[PDB]
């Protein structure tokens, strides 16, 4: 990834996590778990649903559009037709093949930026309460139960 | 006690493309192309089209006896010819401005068809029977149900000339024929005179006509050339007729209302009693998907077509079950 | 003791759309679609351009009475007709590739209108005061300033054959007509020969026309036609006339300079003493922006024209004045 | 943003830095005050001048265009000519605004970036002489006065 | 001990542009951009162009003397002319539809020249030696070597009526021509009947001619003039001809094969032994690049034209010697 | 650079580095050298050349194209097909040099990634057993043989 996250310190992503597409795992006391952060997977969700709406948007509804008929001595009107179909079609299929190759790199490094920038929240919130072990992970000092692990989510973790 | 940042992943098999990679398996995806249709010709927001069928538009216009069923048609949502679309004109000849004539009934909407020169009264002194079997029907000569062959009578073709005041309030479509015998010899049976003209003229339509009589290789078993013509007479406007001979009379002509989104397509698809907003030669489209790879050819409101066999947008991301 | 690393604020108001975001206030940002104009006609670099008012291109190359202010320019940045430029072609008829004309003055930059044929001089055994109340002017009978209608003169209508030489060195723009009585007496009277023909060639142009005698509904108050011509006359070329009847002939031409960068527009607008390099037919623009969604038509050197409403571009940073 | 630093870390902006889009705030004994860093500021304005620049130039002047009239018998080389122009209009509205979008999203990201290099270009010289609040801010362990927090601005210090 | 994690840099001096910034120094990259060529006319995937040199497509379709070495070649992969392509037609007139004549030989991949008419057969009771000083070979007053110049013989002129069934299995363009004298004499002297007519039909085609006879400027020291026509009569239909004067008619037709790919181009370059599977007019191509801003003319498969002086697609990275 | 690692804190490239792309130093006892780590640079030549066959895909061929010709009566028709022509190649002039201009960026930009994230990769291994000097170099403590400078190239060191 172009932030080194997915796929990268953090090796693989979690089938347990089924509430957005990012969160936290959390455990020990209380019991394991997962739960998803819903600040950044809604951010997110806003980010690519515009993402998504704005190409579908720009593409206007092909009204009426059909063949024409050309006499024997119209041979030039008829490959000049042809020229003109030709020519918008191989620019649109271009268009649209380049736009959504383009828009799906971004829309990868955009997740795996959503990734660090959580990571790197978290880990700027513990500071010395805490190591950084399990790429992704932060092994606690003072040992938090579960109302705890809840002000590192929502990030109100008073150090 | 630990807590671990992490990502979604799930048993999805969706794959996309980028620029530095392809065929990746993602999480979430949306597909933009269309690749779905109905066979089927629809209805398009409840109206039905006019299908030719075995016909084209000359033979549908002119009155091709074998185009009958299209006689009561009076509005439709867009035309459809089939691959065997091949009942046009019936006696040899040119149809002049042909494309030109078809470009114009795709913005037609509906039209009324009427006697603009009724059989019985317009030609007092002239003969109306003539038929050909080049345009037979039922296994019998017969003739256009548009137009009327004028002849001789009782050894006399009399010079006419009948006019038309178009008081329709819409453009009204003319239609006519120019016969030219193989020789003087039928010219002078079938119109008496040797050298036939015939005058047609409105407003803004001047033309005239001469008959080019020459021998020529059979065509539908016929040596004679019937060459067809057409012209809009405006609202309010008059339309004259002057002959001596050679003139294929308008007995019906055509009040045309206008309208949009219509045209004409080519298609072995049958009609059903499906209704959609956007219909190809191939069948009918239901979608709201910005692309669609089915048919360059569209009537209504459609997806815009491309030559893509794929086109996915990732929405999720990049899917590692770590299994 | 402290030291911080922060970004710009400010109280802009300035709002841009991003792929993943909306309506995004900046701290700054530069407009690159030019949506203003001057309502107003101006010249193209000094060069004023061609008003033809209640007339359009027919009326002003053929002299149309309606279009005698027109006669004295001879050079233009563009032309400009108006919604109620209706003074055309006085005397009904047909202007034979009369769109192709409208395209060959497209790049005309000057003209000299000049006698090609004097009135006193050229057709020493006719009359050439034939006039109509199609083309009246000042409530009086009249006719085309460009043209001349030869008829009869004292019984007889002889075979008349006259020519030019263009020793001009520039392409000459010639016009002329054939007239098409309504009737046979009409052609005799005027013409006394019954079949007449005229005849008009050139180097690289040959043409032969003979009229057509029909009643037509009457348009102007006139039953009778005119269809009106052209052709270009290279430098050093001759062009003859010949005719024995029916000939509306030249009487006026014009030689032709070309240059680029002009056209014919419509426009309401009203000419102002201003200067511009970009005209569209809702005003003058003057920027520097890629972009303009004020008109599809331009002349001279403009921006490119789109249907967008706003492309602005973000310079500065997300604004968050955090207060 | 991408790189997490504007409306990330460093919660907002400073409506009172005038001097540049990045920079610092300096809080010492002597008082305190804000300063643009000129290096990245005008290295962000040459690349925005560039590509604004680049937009531009690539949208070559529209020379007359104009439309054309057709006889009534040439309707469908009217249709023809107006399915052009449609067609080169419906592309460069597409085009245009695509191109906007694209790149704006593109400039926010490059002030997020520059940011944040900006920081850990600072962080990597008070490495060990400062504690990072958090926020965009370092406390000195030791003074800095005025002539110390230039050090820092022109990229020097050097005190590890 | 200590380890240092680093980028690659070298001495290349290669530079690409990007939105940010212009001239990057870079290690490694790619042009798309084709912009050499070979400077010849060459074979395109093995077969040579057929370059009509000093003649146009008239001139090698109707014969012009001029043109003679052309009369063997059957087949080719593309047409080439050349600026000084100015033998055409050599009496003067009018090639009718001469550019779609020109459109139909674009799809033309081979065809054989073949007497239709055998000069001596053909017309045993008319004169086939007229000969004109505007079409001379050697010094020598000549004619088409496809056409034939039919005159009186022996102050007679019979109405001829000739007949050819296409039997080719192919489209034969059929090519002739109608003179025109610039007087009655003239016309008298060489066809006899002074009201004339030309028929040609076949079972698509129907067209009448008629002499049309007026003084006119003199082109390559004539003033008589002669209009060419063509027409394609299809596998197993019959084309008719009918004249009692003026026809100049076929003598040479054309059995036409189509194929694919092929175009006319105007090129000064000279034809080499040289292969190629992209021919431009200044020179083939032999490239994979996407690109090339040689010319917008291409025959083949090429890469896609473009005004780009430079499209250079960075690989390695920013690079710094740092020394 | 957007990472901040190329032209950034690790100032130039290395003419002697001539394996790949992005690689490790080294100045150990047993003496020093060059080594580029095969794992990012091979990745990063599949990316870049997975791009530059992708515009290349994607301007499929240019068959026959030529011009036409028109009578003295066809000059609204002759500048009907001068104005699609023109309008086709402004287009794809304009599309060529946008797409090879904003990926040339793209690619500039993922390089500097590659080297950021293989240098912060290297970083969460060393931990404490060596400290940031110059930038883009790690002052070993311990001491490691060309052996052990070896379990950092291919990722396995251990010894938080
Ligand atoms: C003079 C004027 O137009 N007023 C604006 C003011 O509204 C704005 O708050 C300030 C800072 O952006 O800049 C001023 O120029
Ligand atoms: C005209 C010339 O010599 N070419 C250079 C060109 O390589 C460079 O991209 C441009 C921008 O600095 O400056 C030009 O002067
Ligand atoms: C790369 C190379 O070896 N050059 C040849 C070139 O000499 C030849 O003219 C052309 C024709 O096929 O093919 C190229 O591959
Ligand atoms: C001790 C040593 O030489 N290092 C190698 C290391 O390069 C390699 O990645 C690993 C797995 O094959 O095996 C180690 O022995």
């Amino acid at each position: 990834g172009l932030f080194g996250a997915i796929a990268g310190f953090i090796e693989g992503g979690w089938t347990g996590m089924i509430d957005g597409w990012y969160g936290y795992h959390h455990q020990n006391e209380q019991g394991s778990g997962y739960a998803a952060d819903q600040k950044s997977t809604q951010n997110a969700i806003n980010g690519i649903t515009n993402k998504v709406n704005s190409v579908i948007e720009k593409m206007n509804i092909q009204f009426t559009a059909v063949g024409k008929e050309f006499n024997k001595l119209e041979k030039r009107m008829e490959n000049l037709n042809n020229k003109v179909d030709d020519g918008f079609l191989d620019i649109w299929t271009y268009n649209a093949e380049l736009l959504v190759l383009l828009e799906n790199e971004r829309t990868l490094d955009f997740h795996d930026s959503n990734v660090k920038n959580l990571y790197e929240k978290v880990k700027s919130q513990l500071k010395n309460n805490a190591k950084e072990i399990g790429n992704g992970c932060f092994e606690f000092y003072h040992k938090c139960d579960n109302e705890c692990m809840e002000s590192v989510r929502n990030g109100t973790y008073d150090y | 006690d630990t807590i671990c940042i992490g990502y979604h992943a799930n048993n999805s098999t969706d794959t996309v493309d980028t620029v530095l990679e392809k065929n990746v398996t993602v999480t979430h995806s949306v597909n933009l192309l269309e690749d779905s249709h109905n066979g089927k010709l629809c209805r398009l927001k409840g109206i039905a089209p006019l299908q030719l069928g075995k016909c084209n538009i000359a033979g549908w216009l002119l009155g091709n006896p074998e185009c009958d069923p299209l006689l009561p048609v009076r509005s439709w949502s867009y035309i459809v010819e089939t691959p065997n679309s091949e009942n046009g004109i019936c006696y040899p000849g040119d149809f002049i401005d042909y494309e030109e004539l078809r470009e114009q009934l795709s913005s037609v909407s509906s039209f009324e068809r009427f006697e603009i020169f009724p059989k019985e009264s317009s030609w007092p002194n002239h003969n109306t029977n003539g038929v050909t079997a080049a345009c037979s029907h039922e296994g019998k000569s017969s003739f256009y149900r548009n137009l009327l062959w004028l002849t001789e009578k009782e050894g006399s073709y009399p010079k006419l000339k009948n006019s038309y005041v178009n008081k329709k309030g819409k453009e009204v479509l003319v239609l006519w024929g120019i016969h030219h015998p193989p020789n003087s010899k039928e010219q002078q049976n079938l119109y008496q005179n040797e050298n036939a003209y015939v005058s047609v003229v409105t407003s803004n339509y001047n033309r005239r006509f001469t008959p080019e009589i020459a021998e020529r290789p059979k065509v539908r078993d016929q040596a004679g050339r019937m060459n067809y013509y057409w012209t809009l007479l405006k609202p309010g406007d008059t339309i004259i007729f002057e002959a001596n001979g050679n003139l294929i009379a308008p007995m019906y002509a055509f009040a045309l209302r206008r309208g949009f989104g219509s045209g004409i397509i080519t298609s072995n698809a049958s009609m059903h009693e499906c209704n959609t907003k956007c219909q190809t030669p191939l069948g009918a489209i239901n979608s709201s998907l910005p692309y669609q790879n089915i048919h360059p050819v569209t009537i209504g409101e459609c997806p815009k077509y491309v030559r893509s066999a794929k086109l996915r947008m990732v929405t999720g991301l990049r899917n590692i079950p770590a299994r």
